[PDB]
């Protein structure tokens, strides 16, 4: 299928407490791969994933000089960005980055992304053509007129079609025994009465990667959402992840519901039916 | 790999 | 400024079987700000040595972290997960459903 690398940064002021944290994280689809935590005793990058631990030394040292340079960054911008609203020194606030870039099976570019926040609400964002930005507010047209004057669409363009591709690339062949896996969810259904006139049947989704996964609940042969209960995508800690989507139906009318579980990994989509 | 220089600041 | 309250679920890695080892997990997202505490408990008492996922976000902003342990569930055994964070009145308990 198609693959993204992502980052994802979070700087964090914390007024006399020190300098603000920065914690980034890179993933390569839901595979988490590399770490920086300026908290943490080691400074530089790690790894978090067997196959990025192959890449030599030159490796970690300019992936630490560079996550460095924007944590150093991060943090003059959490100084100015409080200048920008006028807010107080004592407050605490947070900026948050991500970024990244999309390849098909084919191995060609397919998309590149960037979008900043500030106190968890949108700030600056990179536009499609990747050659533009669009300002939330007034405070990030300050900013938007800044990049503009330096330029810096081109930069981060100039990264997203260049060594991001590329390193993408590299590190799909590097960990494709585990990152072009397809785990296929492990499915199986439960039912608890909830009266004596109504029952719960969840259908459970167990063990798959990637974490992508559509439950439907059907009942007729139509969707139901009424009486539905459908929970966030969790990961399971080795890998994989798990999903379950719930229906409270009339007890004796359990067999008139069918659950539906699509993921990439299933050719063909699974059904569920209470036998 | 990570993104450098991309601005001068906000 | 906004502010997010956070998603808990308390799950195991595996399929519960008493007696065998497992992995307790407790998920916590859809959160602002990224300060937050989160404990395990057994039988109340608060679990120590609990390792949690670094940080990191969803397209909303808001942040989503994995706390968890190794851990074998017994019959006797209740186990829960205690959520603290600004966007609380008072600190959050989730029990463990064996089937949740």
């Amino acid at each position: 299928g198609s693959h993204s690398m992502r980052y994802f940064y979070t700087s964090v002021s914390r007024p006399g407490r020190g300098e603000p944290r920065f914690i980034a994280v890179g993933y390569v689809d839901d595979t988490q791969f590399v770490r920086f935590d300026s908290d943490a005793a080691s400074q530089r990058m790690e790894p978090r994933a067997p196959w990025i631990e192959q890449e030599g030394p030159e490796y970690w040292d300019q992936e630490t000089r560079n996550v460095k340079a924007q944590s150093q960054t991060d943090r003059v911008d959490l100084g100015t960005l409080r200048g920008y609203y006028n807010q107080s020194e004592d407050g605490s606030h947070t900026i948050q980055i991500m970024y990244g870039c999309d390849v098909g099976p084919d191995g060609r570019f397919l998309r590149g992304y960037r979008q900043d926040a500030y106190d968890g609400k949108d700030y600056i964002a990179l536009n499609e053509d990747l050659r533009s930005w669009t300002a939330a507010d007034m405070a990030a047209q300050i900013t938007k007129r800044k990049w503009e004057a330096a330029h810096a669409a081109e930069q981060q363009r100039a990264y997203l079609e260049g060594r991001c591709v590329e390193w993408l690339r590299r590190y799909l062949e590097n960990g494709k025994e585990t990152l072009q896996r397809t785990d296929p969810p492990k499915t199986h259904m439960t039912h608890h009465p909830i009266s004596d006139h109504e029952a719960t049947l969840r259908c459970w989704a167990l063990g798959f990667y990637p974490a992508e996964i559509t439950l439907t609940w059907q009942r007729d042969g139509e969707d139901q959402t009424q009486d539905t209960e459908l929970v966030e995508t969790r990961p399971a800690g080795d890998g994989t992840f798990q999903k379950w989507a719930a229906v409270v139906v009339p007890s004796g009318e359990e067999q008139r519901y069918t659950c539906h579980v699509q993921h990439e990994g299933l050719p063909k989509p699974l059904t569920l039916r209470w036998e | 790999v990570v993104v450098g220089a991309v601005g001068v600041g906000k | 400024m906004i502010q997010r309250t956070p998603k808990i679920q308390v799950y195991s890695r595996h399929p519960a079987e008493n007696g065998k080892s497992n992995f307790l997990n407790c998920y916590v997202s859809g959160f602002h700000p990224s300060d937050i505490e989160v404990d395990l408990l057994k039988n109340g008492e608060r679990i120590e040595k609990v390792e949690h996922s670094d940080l990191s976000f969803s397209k909303d902003w808001s942040f989503y972290l994995l706390y968890y342990t190794e851990f074998t569930p017994t019959e006797k055994d209740e186990y829960a997960c205690r959520v603290n964070h600004v966007t609380l009145s008072q600190p959050k308990i989730v029990k463990w459903d064996r089937d949740m």
